[PDB]
């Protein structure tokens, strides 16, 4: 019958590893780098678009940075189309929690839910996991600024600064070197770009290859703003920091 | 790979025969039926001295007139016990009487071949089912994962079994007293057990018409072990 | 007519033994107390079928609880299986009024009213059925906590006799139970036939009746 | 639905998927539980290969099931959440129908049942998780400590360890735990647990977490400094 | 290779080897035949006597569909019975809605599409039978033969199982030597002769002849078994022609 | 059933709820607590059909206690009320709707503010300085309209409730066998054992 | 070989190995004999003990007052098939007031076995059955094979060494068929038939299992001292 | 029976590749060249009508397809895969947008929905990925004119201009030279016809080229008059004749 053709996507190796998870992780290591850096007064997200063209329409393009609600965004590393399936599911948890409790979802609850879905594809169903790792940048009134990551295995962890996709080893070492707890969003922005600048597989870091987003309390009074930076704005922040 | 419900060229179910191997690896269990009652004994086989051995539950009550000892992948015995207990109480509800030991066993064995591509594989555990009923008196059954059950005057399952069965072959007669059967189970356990037999790594139980199914206190089993050592020293 | 009340000396449970289909007296010798286990009584009022089926079913569910948990069920959890069961049938037209009476160690002597609209109430005194108001009248005006076992038994029996007399639907006989830390003890069938005349003579009561 | 038998027998009576699940637990960070006379202490390794972490919001290794029962684990973290969520739900379901919190033995037996089911259900692999489940029965002052494993077997333990280098710390506890006299106090019990982890951990810094469960829903996670004092005293008593 | 290990897989030839293997199970069976006559059809089959313990005339192989259709097969007997059970459902559902007993061409395509459906998926095994069936409808007599692939055609005469080549020769002669056509009573004799002649390829065990027929004149267009004298008269005519 | 009152004062919320349980022409019990703690700073009172009341109360409790364990955090009164409302609004279009009206009295530890929510079996939610379900409101609303002030102390709150129970013991037909009174403040939930 | 993985795969010579392997489990099973006259039908089954402490596995299941079978091979499969027969005998009784024909029981067994040979994921029944019945056309014996092949016979035997009894019954055919209105003589001839399939072991009181059905005899199973008579 | 293929036929290889998507991209590479150029006031999508036989009427094979009045799609790779995608794409513009909001979906969201159907075919049990790459040109009131590419994986990207299939590498390099941000539609048609000439071997005329534009509203193609706010479809397939006129100024 059918059994002859079944890969068996949800089994353990003799070592106790999940094949498909480990191989999906391998997949994500070749995706553009995404950086999250958490400061005292906000979070920076920064990510590199993979070898673009001169004819790619950059101002109506979104491969890396997606809005989940008005308080939380993700940075994607892996299969974009796989990421869009999960983002749409997370967007609906956020709107279900807001309908049920009349309060914006706490960041760690949404992250646990998306991580639980992923975990499902690794224990039952017979389907391939999602070739996607997320950086969650979010704000809620319990824990303030929060940076998370989740990966095909559905495991998640909190971070002060973290990378996913390509050259994370190289990127983690540079962040581990220049991060400090009392850092501010402007300092974090500068750290984010310097990191990508050295870990980029490209010759030079230019605006047309970057996606950038800051979650600031840099919103007038006791409220939070999300800024998905425009091409021209990335180009201005690249000159300010002095990388072009 | 190949079907879970597949026959070998000798006309046996692979998965059934492979489960029978798992059962051989499990700790020993011995039943002896007499005219004064049935006795069930088990080796606990604690993996470490830090494990509170009385938390090892390998002898289990199904109703007041039916006990059960297990050997093999003992976690698989849980859903089987649940079914047996539900069967016994359910029968009691529909008929206002005690369910026959054979009928209870046959209900457990009806689960055994409900595997395919129902549960994914056969059970990795054998059950000695001991009870009394007015119809067929004191009874001991062996319930394999094949769906087969044989009635026995005495039966050993688990690692010691072919050694123990040979010994039960000689020792058993139709006139054994309960007190005799108790020593006989302790004796044969001590033989086939790795660690030295005491009241913490071996449990006794019996089923009598008067008192129903009784797991023995460690103190009581310790008196019978001490009685065994003296009667084996005697000659 | 069923009652159960707590007192100093545990719990008294008394039931009449009459079964009616409208104005037709179906029986005078029916049993209205199910002995679930040695420390658990259930009283029955309402549909004859609805009570017998779901109370002997409660007995099975209590048996499964002690096999699975190696421990006799709490009156709380016993009452709550019945109340959760009827609550699933709410609107379907089940008819039941029951008191689950028992002693466990954690709880002490305990009485739970459970009816077929899903009401579950803990309490020291309940009277259930068509005769309930008649029983309440005698019981409520003679009840102290400090009754002797012997007085308490009698006051229960006398409260059922009362309702057996006035209430057209109660009658037959009185069945008496005493619930202690040592379990339930049955205190006999008393045919209202003889009991009425014995009580009237001895007590000098029932003066409304041609002697 | 995907019906495939993933947990099957092998010619030598082994279920390899269950055994490869145990291998995932060996790989997991270490976990230890030591029951004293009037407490149980759960102790959990934190691998220091991840620094720049946020320890405020990172999932803690010890999970409250109810106010009186906690669950620690070794193995796949993603798997452990499913078991904790299923236990926390059953814990509220038990309160709602029995008008009583679960016993530690009942909660253990439930979680072990769930692990067993995933070894003979089609379409599913076993849990890559072993658990220590500790706490006190409602209105009881006797400490409880149970261990579950992928196969679904469970058992009570005076003390026990699971995960990487659990062989070494089980060795330690086997010579340093006296059944006739268990750690009389909380101080003694937490000391024996930190000692047992210091056989395997590396640094006595943010690599050790300690949670103390006392009777009647009294559960408190120790802080870095409180643990770091136990680390300082154990090595100053050793320089001898 | 590996193209023959799974049903509904095309080989590079463009063939379905699991179907071609089913045909082997067929070729392995006892000889069954069909002969279309003037106003009807005659079926006949070879029933090997494995042992003297077989009760003569009891293990009947030819099966009726509705009241007007004969079906006989060669190969795995149970596969054939499974196909007739479906056929009876198809003939019951067609009569229920349309009132008229199922026309034979229509019946044939009901079997055709069903068997053909068992070559579309790797989750089913093809049928291990070639089936010979037919009867009398509103448009006269029709004889059909149907193969494990789902292939079927109208036939003047049909043969399948171990003695098919022998039978096919004896049939080919009758078609050539009777252009105006055969009578049902004639076809019953010939049927007996062609089963005795085709028995040469199974000549180890002695056999039990079985004939059935549907004829507008001789049975009113209803399927009936050939029994008693008319059977003896056919077995006689058959025994005379081999000697 | 029939008597559940709530009054939100300066720094607490006071729920008063009748002790009578009446089936037919008998008062079966005279000491019934028509309340469930949902969390340490949120109390829910309930009145409506027999069976439904407690099954709904206990169901909501079990969900809020589950949320509390999972998140090791206590939902705001606003969040609990919104959860409860949506449950009722879902029930109203069910095969057999929950026939239960609730008051939800909670102290919000974040805003340091007491809050009273009134929700009916249809899922009709409102935040009120004072509320009541069934016939009680016909007396107590006009009474409180006159005597209430926002800046009243818990002691004034309790005197104002005594006024409401007396008016109800004077002009209501049924004997509701007095009220059980509970204060929800910054220190949690406590029962006033003399009323 | 490569074509024995599952039941849904023909070999290149048109064989179904899973079915042939299931057929194998029957040869390994203990011997059982069927034979009939015109008035009675008889099952004689050799029961097989696991050892001396064990019972002798019951081979004969009653299906109705007028029908019941003997088994060889997987006993849990003889339970499933007998249970299915019990229903069909029962459905015939309840709906048509009609004792189910022995011939039609065969057709229904055959067709149940077949569905397990043409479908993926299932497996053939691993047991052979001998059905005996008295019905509206007299005494009947049927042999069931889990291929789905059912055969009406005067007499037969299945299981280990069955070939001895099957030769003897092939010789005795003209004798035992004429044992009308004499049950004990037809059982003798059954016990003498099974004897031809014995080696080393002989027929003891707890070894032998006999059934009989007939003109005015309900299907009744004789075990223990009941059969001492015939040893 | 029953589809017993409830498991993924696309899985991660040890290298972290998805073989079945890579192989799908290979089938798309073999496919005939199609391109898209975005002007200031329109978008052009074009492909070669590779006629299998000369007996075949290539008019009856629509490689360029209207999805909504203001959106068209063209492809490279497996024509059958494409056809059923156009069916699903047209229906999903209705069920998941127009029947809810009462207007046609914007280009990026319809693309999003086509993308989703293609992703599911890389992860759903018992199916292979779609063997096509789509170029989708569209106009909506809030995003203006747009051009997107959709791959077997489900990935989609916005382009100023691009090409897919056989002669893409060369065709992309040719567009990079000619494309500025000031192009008028007619200029983008003139470049689309040049770019397409490089990849075609045999005939090059209006009967072997399929070319559609997203431009101005066509009231003449609406079918009815009397509602001012309905001004007609922006999608327009150029006629054989219309293409040939522009080939004389080439
Ligand atoms: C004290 O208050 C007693 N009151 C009298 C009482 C008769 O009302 C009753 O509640 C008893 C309690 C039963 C007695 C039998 C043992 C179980 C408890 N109830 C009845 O006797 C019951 C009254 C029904 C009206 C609610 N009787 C019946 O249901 C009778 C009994 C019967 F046998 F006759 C059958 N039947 C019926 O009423 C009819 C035949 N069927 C139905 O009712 C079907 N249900 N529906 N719809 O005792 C108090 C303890
Ligand atoms: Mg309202």
């Amino acid at each position: 019958g059918s059994r002859r053709y079944d890969s068996r996507t949800t089994i353990f190796s003799p070592e106790g590893r999940l094949y498909q998870v480990e191989y999906a992780l391998e997949s994500i290591s070749h995706a553009g780098t995404a950086i999250g850096i958490m400061a005292s007064d906000g979070i920076v997200l920064a990510a590199e678009r993979k070898v673009t063209s001169t004819l790619l329409e950059q101002d109506t393009s979104t491969e890396k940075l997606y809005k989940l609600n008005d308080k939380i965004a993700v940075a994607v590393a892996g299969l974009t189309a796989d990421a869009e399936i999960l983002i749409n599911t997370a967007r609906i948890h956020a709107q279900n929690y807001l309908k049920t409790y009349n309060e914006d979802i706490p960041v760690e609850i949404l992250v646990r839910r998306l991580s639980d879905i992923k975990q499902g594809y690794t224990q039952h169903g017979g389907l391939r996991p999602f070739g996607v790792s997320f950086i969650y940048a979010g704000y809620d009134d319990r824990y303030g600024y929060q940076l998370y990551t989740s990966n095909p295995s559905g495991n998640y962890t909190g971070w002060k600064a973290i990378s996913v996709g390509a050259n994370t080893s190289a990127a983690q070492t540079l962040l581990q070197m220049d991060y400090k707890d009392d850092m501010k969003v402007d300092d974090a922005i500068e750290l984010a770009l310097k990191t990508l600048s050295k870990t980029t597989d490209s010759s030079a870091l230019t605006y047309d290859r970057l996606e950038f987003a800051t979650i600031r309390k840099g919103a007038n009074d006791g409220e939070v703003y999300q800024k998905i930076f425009k091409p021209q704005e990335i180009k201005d922040i690249l000159v300010k920091t002095g990388i072009t | 790979d190949r079907g879970v419900s597949t026959f070998s060229p000798e006309g046996r179910l692979f998965q059934v025969e492979y489960s029978l191997e798992a059962i051989k690896l499990g700790s020993t269990a011995i039943g002896i039926a007499t005219k004064e009652g049935v006795v069930l004994g088990v080796e606990k086989r604690a993996t470490s001295p830090l494990l509170e051995s009385d938390s090892i539950e390998k002898i289990v009550e199904i109703d007041r007139h039916i006990g059960c000892a297990m050997s093999g992948l003992t976690a698989d015995a849980r859903s089987m016990i649940e079914h047996a207990r539900t069967a016994a109480v359910t029968h009691n509800l529909y008929y206002d009487e005690d369910i026959n030991v054979e009928s209870l066993t046959q209900s457990v064995c009806d689960l055994a071949l409900r595997f395919g591509e129902l549960m994914s594989r056969p059970f990795g555990v054998a059950l000695l089912i001991a009870g009394h009923d007015a119809d067929d008196g004191y009874q001991l059954f062996h319930a394999e994962p094949s769906g087969t059950f044989y009635r026995y005057n005495a039966k050993a399952i688990g690692s010691g079994s072919e050694g123990a069965q040979a010994e039960l072959l000689n020792e058993w007669h139709s006139s054994l007293t309960l007190k005799e059967a108790e020593l006989l189970v302790l004796k044969i356990l001590k033989q086939v057990m790795e660690e030295k037999l005491d009241e913490n790594n071996a449990q006794l139980s019996c089923i009598t018409k008067q008192d129903g199914f009784k797991i023995y206190d460690n103190e009581k089993t310790a008196e019978l072990i001490k009685e065994l050592k003296e009667k084996e020293a005697a000659e | 007519t069923t009652l159960a009340f707590r007192f100093q000396g545990g719990i008294i449970v008394a039931v009449d033994s009459r079964a009616t289909a409208g104005n037709w007296v179906a029986s005078q010798t029916v049993k209205k107390v199910i002995e679930i286990n040695p420390f658990l009584l259930g009283t029955m009022a309402g549909g004859a079928a609805d009570c017998q089926f779901w109370e002997t079913w409660l007995g099975s569910q209590c048996r499964l609880h002690e096999l699975r948990e190696k421990e006799r069920i709490s009156v709380a959890a016993a009452s709550k299986i019945l109340s959760n069961l009827v609550y699933q049938y709410k609107g379907a037209g089940l008819s039941m009024g029951t008191m689950i009476c028992g002693y466990t160690r954690k709880e002490g002597p305990t009485i739970y009213y459970v009816d077929s609209d899903g009401t579950r109430l803990k309490g020291d005194i309940f009277c259930v059925g068509s005769g309930q108001t008649f029983a309440y009248g005698v019981l409520d005006s003679n009840y102290k906590w400090d009754l002797s076992v012997e007085d308490a038994l009698y006051l229960g029996k006398r409260s059922i006799l009362a309702a057996a007399h006035r209430d057209a639907y109660s009658g037959g006989s009185v069945n008496l139970y005493h619930v202690t830390e040592d379990g339930w003890i049955y205190h006999g069938n008393h045919d209202v036939g003889e009991l009425f005349w014995k009580v009237k003579e001895e007590e000098g009561s029932f003066n409304n009746v041609i002697g | 639905g995907y019906d495939r038998a993933l947990s099957i027998f092998s010619p030598d009576g082994h279920i390899f998927q269950v055994e490869y699940a145990l291998e995932a637990v060996k790989r997991g960070t270490c976990a230890v539980g030591v029951k004293g006379k009037n407490c149980v202490v759960l102790g959990c390794e934190r691998r220091s290969t991840l620094k720049l972490q946020d320890t405020r919001i990172t999932p803690s290794k010890v999970s409250k099931i109810d106010s009186h029962v906690v669950l620690s684990f070794s193995g796949l973290n993603a798997d452990s959440r499913i078991l904790i969520e299923k236990a926390r739900v059953e814990a509220q379901s038990h309160r709602l129908t029995l008008e009583d919190p679960v016993t530690v033995e009942y909660l253990t037996r439930y979680v072990a049942g769930v692990q067993q089911r995933y070894t003979q259900s089609g379409g599913v692999r076993p849990f890559g998780v072993s658990t220590l489940i500790a706490g006190f029965d409602p209105r009881d002052d006797e400490p409880k400590l149970y261990q579950t494993e992928p196969s679904g077997i469970y058992s009570s333990w005076s003390a026990q360890t699971i995960g990487r280098n659990s062989k070494t710390v089980r060795e330690f506890l086997e010579k340093n735990y006296d059944r006739k006299e268990p750690p009389a106090t909380v101080e003694e019990c937490v000391k024996l647990t930190v000692r047992s982890l210091l056989e395997v951990v590396q640094t006595g810094a943010k690599n050790i977490e300690i949670t103390v469960v006392k009777p009647d829903s009294d559960i408190v996670a120790l802080s870095s400094e409180e643990i770091n004092q136990y680390v300082t005293q154990i090595e100053q008593e050793k320089q001898e | 290779t590996g193209y023959d290990l799974s049903n509904s897989v095309f080989s590079p030839d463009g063939r379905n080897f699991q179907v071609e293997y089913a045909v082997k199970a067929v070729e392995n069976g006892t000889t069954s035949i069909g002969i279309k006559c003037n106003d009807g059809v005659v079926f006949a089959v070879e029933k090997l006597i494995t042992s003297k313990l077989l009760v003569p005339q009891k293990n009947v192989k030819i099966q009726v569909v509705d009241r007007h259709i004969g079906c006989v097969y060669s190969g795995l007997i149970p596969d054939g019975r499974h196909l007739v059970n479906r056929g009876r459902e198809e003939a019951a559902s067609f009569k229920k809605l349309y009132k008229t007993p199922i026309p034979i061409p229509a019946f044939a395509d009901r079997l055709g599409q069903y068997v053909q459906a068992h070559t579309l998926y790797n989750s089913v095994r093809p049928f291990g039978v070639s089936t010979i069936f037919g009867g009398v409808d509103k448009n006269g007599a029709h004889l059909y033969m149907l193969e494990p692939s789902g292939s079927y055609w109208g036939y003047k005469g049909a043969a399948t199982g171990k003695g098919r080549q022998s039978a096919k020769a004896e049939l080919e002669k009758l078609v050539d030597h009777h252009p105006e056509g055969l009578s049902a009573r004639e076809a019953v004799k010939q049927a007996a002769k062609i089963i005795y002649l085709a028995h040469e390829d199974n000549k180890e065990k002695d056999f039990e002849l079985e004939i059935s027929w549907c004829s507008l004149s001789e049975t009113n267009g209803l399927h009936k078994f050939v029994k008693g004298d008319l059977l003896q008269e056919a077995i006689d005519f058959a025994q005379k022609e081999i000697n | 059933m029939d008597i559940i009152l709530g009054i939100r004062v300066q720094d607490s919320v006071i729920l008063a709820s009748s002790k009578a349980v009446t089936r037919g022409i008998s008062v079966l019990k005279d000491s019934d607590d028509k309340t469930r703690q949902l969390s340490p700073h949120t109390l829910m009172s309930f009145a409506g059909e027999a069976g439904d009341t407690v099954q709904f109360a206990e169901y909501i409790q079990a969900n809020i206690q589950l949320y509390s364990i999972r998140e090791d955090y206590e939902l705001s009164p606003q969040a609990v009320s919104s959860f409860v409302r949506q449950e009722l609004a879902k029930s109203i279009r069910s095969r057999r709707p929950y026939q239960v009206n609730v008051l939800i009295g909670g102290y919000d530890k974040k805003k340091n503010k007491p809050e009273l929510y009134q929700i009916d079996y249809l899922g009709t939610k409102v935040e009120l300085p004072y509320g009541a379900h069934g016939y009680s409101g016909f007396y107590t609303f006009s009474l409180l309209d006159h005597h209430y002030r926002p800046d009243m102390t818990t002691e004034e709150g309790l005197d104002l409730l005594k006024l409401c129970v007396q008016e109800l013991e004077k002009r209501m037909p049924m004997d509701f066998k007095g009220v059980i009174v509970k204060i929800v403040d910054k220190d949690g939930i406590r029962q006033v054992d003399d009323f | 070989n490569n074509y024995d993985g599952d039941t849904v795969t023909f070999s290149p010579t048109g064989r179904l190995f899973q079915v042939e392997y299931a057929l194998e489990a029957i040869k390994q099973g203990s011997v059982t004999v069927g034979l009939r006259s015109n008035t009675h039908a008889v099952l004689v089954a050799l029961k097989r003990n696991a050892d001396e402490l064990s019972s002798y596995q019951k081979k004969i299941i009653k299906c109705d007052e007028h029908m019941g079978l003997s088994l060889a091979g997987l006993a849990p499969d003889a339970r499933v098939l007998s249970n299915y027969l019990r229903q069909q005998c029962n459905y015939s009784s309840l709906v048509f007031n009609r004792k189910l024909a022995v011939e039609r029981a065969g057709h229904l067994l055959c067709d149940k076995a077949q569905k397990n040979t043409q479908s993926y994921g299932g497996r053939p029944y691993g047991v052979g059955l001998l059905i005996i019945g008295y019905d509206k056309s007299g005494a009947h014996l049927l042999e069931f094979q889990p291929s789905g092949n059912v055969t009406e016979l005067y007499g037969t035997a299945i299981g280990a060494r069955s070939q001895g009894a099957k030769t003897y019954l092939e010789r005795t055919l003209d004798t035992f068929i004429k044992i009308d209105g004499n049950p004990d003589e037809l059982i003798k001839a059954g016990v003498e038939a099974i004897s031809q399939s014995l080696r080393d072991e002989s027929l003891t009181v707890d070894n032998l299992s006999i059934a009989i059905v007939g003109k005015d005899t309900p299907f009744t199973i004789y075990d223990g001292e009941a059969v001492a008579k015939y040893i | 029976m029953t589809d017993r293929y409830s498991f993924s036929l696309t899985t991660f290889s040890p290298s972290g590749k998805l073989g079945q998507i890579d192989y799908a991209l290979t089938a798309v590479k073999q496919g005939v060249t199609s391109l898209g150029i975005k002007a200031t006031n329109g978008v052009v999508i074009a492909t070669e009508k590779k006629s299998s036989s000369p007996l075949a009427m290539s008019e009856t094979l629509s490689k360029v397809s209207l999805l909504t009045p203001d959106i068209g799609a063209v492809y490279s790779g497996m024509g059958p895969d494409y056809r059923v995608l156009v069916d699903k794409s047209r229906k999903v513009a209705h069920t998941s947008y127009k029947r809810i909001y009462g207007e046609y979906p914007p280009t990026k969201l319809l693309v999003s929905e086509v993308a989703k159907i293609m992703q599911e075919a890389t992860q759903s049990g018992g199916v292979r990925p779609f063997g096509v790459s789509l170029l989708i040109a569209g106009h909506d009131e809030f995003n203006g004119f747009s051009l997107y590419q959709v791959d077997p994986s489900g990935s989609y990207f916005p382009w100023k201009a691009t090409a897919i299939g056989k002669g893409s590498v060369a065709a992309k390099t040719f567009l990079e030279k000619r494309w500025n941000d000031e192009l008028e539609l007619e200029d983008a048609i003139h470049i689309a016809l040049l770019t397409l000439k490089e990849s075609v071997e045999g005939e090059f005329n209006g009967d072997t080229i399929e070319l559609a534009i997203i431009g101005d509203e066509n009231p003449d193609l609406l079918g009815y008059t009397g509602i001012p706010t309905d001004k007609g479809p922006r999608f327009r397939k150029l006629t054989s004749q219309e293409i040939n006129d522009r080939l004389e100024a080439l």
